[PDB]
């Protein structure tokens, strides 16, 4: 035959115990019933967006066909789906590809009707083996469609249909549109009830109810392309294969204190100063009362929330996975950690701990971003510096954020480089800058320092980034910023705020500061900014506190250039006295250390006068500071 | 006895590009 | 390459899926620049190497090994959602300083063996 | 009024090439209603207007608030206006010649409020 030779029985899968459990999507089936049994046009296509179970519709009514869940008239029904590219793929000779066709048709009509033909990717129909010399599977099956002597089923994507099928009117009115509506998330969690059994079977695990009702839920919570209930199914299977490498050869944490022992050891072998045999000791010994821990309960045998909580959050990047003790205790103290880099201002501090707080116990608002901030303080007083600090709690790097300064956006014009250009012009397919390096990690950062220089019309954007936190750039695709920090820097009244930080309490100048913002914003913004502090100048202690730090990263920086440094303490007190203006913060302290440190050790060094290893102190002249040699 | 082969015939398309202007 | 007649790529692709139905779940398969890929099979009238790899994926019956730059990734697969989902993505991030300079201090001996030169590990 | 006369003259209101031409705001929309140049993207699909009239050489042509249009659209009107024949991209002639090509507007709508009261229908 042409029907043993070019098709695949779907119901002889079904009957052998091949196919999945098709669970739910009760109208559709009915409905792919009822236009299979017409007298012209007996073509269902099954458009939906690309993960909603058409192939799956498809094989149900297969296994409905089997089990004798459908009308009479269906009863005995094969179902065959067709390989198009098993009849596209030998026809070299002119005319040999019609031949397989027509043979096929030929066959079908002696079936006398009973043959429901399946073809996946109906998309695929048109241009099959057209050439010079074109039949196309389309002008060849078009009179047999619109005569209803074939049982065509499709099955095609959504912007597929657009472009390969609506490209050829002739055709698309053989066809009747189902509409597959993506599912609900309860619909998702039934599904995943039948294919957990499934699942289970396979990957000799167990998957715990809470933990499929945590992937249907999460995934929908936190995914932006893919759709239910493909991407429930994967965290499953996902879940599933790590619990069997765990089960099958080791847990993770003992595998990574493996791979970091042998790393470890290849780099002290590849040591043949160091500053390495101390790790290497303190990774082999937690490896081997580590171990010892794990022969002591000889670490798990099911499939838990927690670890769709672990998947999910190795899949996009936002972390889901529930508190490690080294996180949760590093999470607490994060009012002091801040104070690592930025010493001073504990406002937005305790503030900014208290948001990501927030996120980290789940009780943030699931349609808003976390952090919807408005700085505000005098030139120089650590507004940059308290986002960077972010940047390095949140990801253990400085510059690994989105800084979108708004120092460029003096126009309405560059609403178009945030959000990419509309369709037909230049850049169309670069989409915005905001949108993609969004779209890429959503768990990050928003920087706009020097916020007040755009011109006022460009925040309508950030009306929408903080209503819902979803952008549409100009290839009309949605991303989502429901995980996102939003933060803005100004310094809107910076004269007013260090005029009236003294004598008044925080609370009032909070109010006098934001009248003024309201002069300069428009009620529409700043409504929707969460907490909009005020940030006031430093005075001597905090500009102690940053000449210690300027003056570790100096070390820091010299301990490659291999010359440990120390200093007078009162030289630190000439470096304050050298330093001090509460009119511009920290920065004339960083620039009087610059010259009154740097340019006599740069001298000095650059005079070939100095060898490293030295004991050397930034001894006082009376008032200079020199570097001396001990 | 040939048989004349059925060809492959690789085709091509382009694509213009506009540009808006400001008009100060 | 060998192929201007209709039919003789996916006669060769379809060959190559059935080995490796054959081969009873044992072979790993790498495909490198899978944006190559997209555009495979790309005449007149024929499928992509997409539209034929495209059962034999998500029935788990090939396991396939994508390896994309991500600026390929945007413009030749999430161009076409269908074999978007099919993979799954594994970011692989620029390794930072420290980690770098340990991949180096372990590719020392290849280039010790080539030039038969020594070099300074500062 | 348009649709009355489709809809005696063709016995359906819209029976009639109806050209909204508050789409036409970009100077490039010209692409829209007459045809892509040859090579580029939906070439082999004409345009609006210049085929919807090919095919119908006999019909009422509305181009519905025509003054938001991008005033170089005004370029193929004078040529349509002026002699009934309009050149797509695909190179061929359209015969116009057999329409009736109505556009409507306020421009006005202030003054003729204003004073038509008053003033004859002349003035
Ligand atoms: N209602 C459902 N009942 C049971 N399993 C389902 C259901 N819907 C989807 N699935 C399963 O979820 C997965 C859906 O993948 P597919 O439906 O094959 O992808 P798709 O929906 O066909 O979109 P394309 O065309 O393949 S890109 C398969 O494992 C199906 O078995
Ligand atoms: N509390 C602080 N702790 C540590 N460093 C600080 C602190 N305040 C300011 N700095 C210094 O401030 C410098 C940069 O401050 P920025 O935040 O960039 O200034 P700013 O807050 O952005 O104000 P403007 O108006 O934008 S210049 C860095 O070099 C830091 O050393």
């Amino acid at each position: 035959q042409a029907l043993k030779k070019y098709t695949i029985d779907l119901t002889e899968r079904a009957e052998q115990g091949k196919l999945d459990p098709v669970i739910g999507r009760d109208e559709e089936i009915r409905r792919t019933i009822q236009v299979l049994q017409r007298r012209t046009k007996n073509n269902p296509v099954l458009i939906g967006e690309p993960g909603v179970g058409k192939t799956a519709i498809v094989e149900g009514l297969a296994q409905r066909i089997i089990n004798g869940e459908v009308p009479e008239g269906l009863k005995g029904r094969r179902v065959l789906a067709l390989d198009m590219g098993a009849l596209v793929a030998g026809a070299k000779y002119r005319g040999e590809f019609e031949e397989r066709l027509k043979g096929v048709l030929n066959d079908l009509a002696k079936q006398e009707g009973n043959v429901i033909l399946f073809i996946d990717a109906l998309h695929t129909m048109v241009g099959a083996g057209k050439a010079d010399g074109a039949m196309d599977a389309g002008n060849m099956l078009k009179p047999a469609l619109a005569r209803g002597e074939l049982h065509c089923v499709g099955a095609t994507t959504l912007d597929e249909y657009r472009q390969y099928i609506e490209k050829d009117a002739a055709l698309e009115r053989r066809f009747q549109k189902v509409f597959v509506a993506e599912p609900s998330v309860e619909d998702t969690i039934a599904i995943l009830r039948g294919l957990k059994e499934r699942y289970e079977l396979h990957h000799h695990v167990q998957i715990t109810d809470p933990a499929i009702v945590a992937a249907a839920t999460l995934s929908h919570r936190y995914i932006a392309d893919r759709q239910l209930p493909d991407k429930a199914i994967d965290l499953i299977d996902e879940a599933a294969s790590s619990i069997r490498m765990q089960i099958d050869s080791k847990p993770e944490e003992l595998d990574r204190l493996d791979r970091r022992i042998i790393q470890l050891k290849l780099e002290q072998q590849a040591l043949m100063l160091d500053m390495l045999n101390e790790e290497l000791s303190d990774k082999e010994r937690q490896y081997s009362e580590l171990e010892e821990e794990w022969k002591a309960e000889k670490l798990r045998n099911k499939v838990t929330d927690a670890e769709i909580a672990e998947v999910l959050a190795r899949w996009t990047g936002i972390p889901v996975s529930r508190m490690m003790e080294s996180e949760r205790e590093k999470l607490l103290r994060m009012e002091q950690e801040l104070h690592h880099r930025v010493i001073g201002q504990n406002e937005a501090v305790d503030a900014v701990s208290n948001a990501i707080r927030r996120s980290r116990a789940g009780l943030a608002d699931p349609n808003r971003p976390i952090g919807s901030f408005l700085f505000l303080g005098p030139t120089g007083v650590g507004k940059t510096e308290l986002c960077k600090a972010l940047a390095n709690f949140m990801f253990d790097s400085d510059e690994a954020m989105v800084r979108i300064d708004m120092s460029e956006f003096m126009e309405k014009h560059s609403v178009s480089r945030l959000v990419g250009a509309p369709p037909g012009y230049v850049g169309y397919e670069e989409g915005g800058y905001l949108t993609e390096a969004v779209r890429r990690r959503p768990y990050s950062v928003i920087l706009l320092d020097a916020v007040e220089k755009a011109h006022p019309d460009v925040f309508n954007i950030l009306l929408q980034v903080l209503d819902d936190g979803r952008l549409t750039d100009g290839q009309g695709r949605t991303v989502d910023f429901r995980n996102t920090v939003v933060i803005m820097t100004s310094n809107l009244g910076s004269d007013l705020i260090q005029e009236r930080f003294g004598e008044l309490d925080y609370a009032h100048m909070k109010e006098l500061v934001l009248g003024v913002v309201s002069h300069n914003f428009r009620p529409e913004f700043i409504n929707r900014i969460d907490e909009v502090v005020v940030f006031h100048p430093l005075g001597e202690q905090h500009i102690a506190s940053i000449a210690q730090i300027q003056l570790k990263r100096l070390y820091k920086r010299l301990e490659e250039r291999g010359y440990e440094i120390h200093i007078s303490d009162e030289a630190l007190k000439l470096l304050s006295e050298n330093g001090y203006d509460p009119v511009y913060g920290a920065r004339p302290l960083k620039r009087a250390i610059q010259q009154q440190i740097e340019n006599p050790l740069a001298q000095q060094i650059l005079s070939g006068e100095l060898v490293p290893g030295k004991v050397i102190r930034l001894e006082v002249n009376e008032d200079r500071i020199v570097a001396v040699q001990h | 006895a040939a048989a004349a082969a059925a060809a492959a015939a690789a085709a091509a398309a382009a694509a213009a590009a506009a540009a808006a202007a400001a008009a100060a």
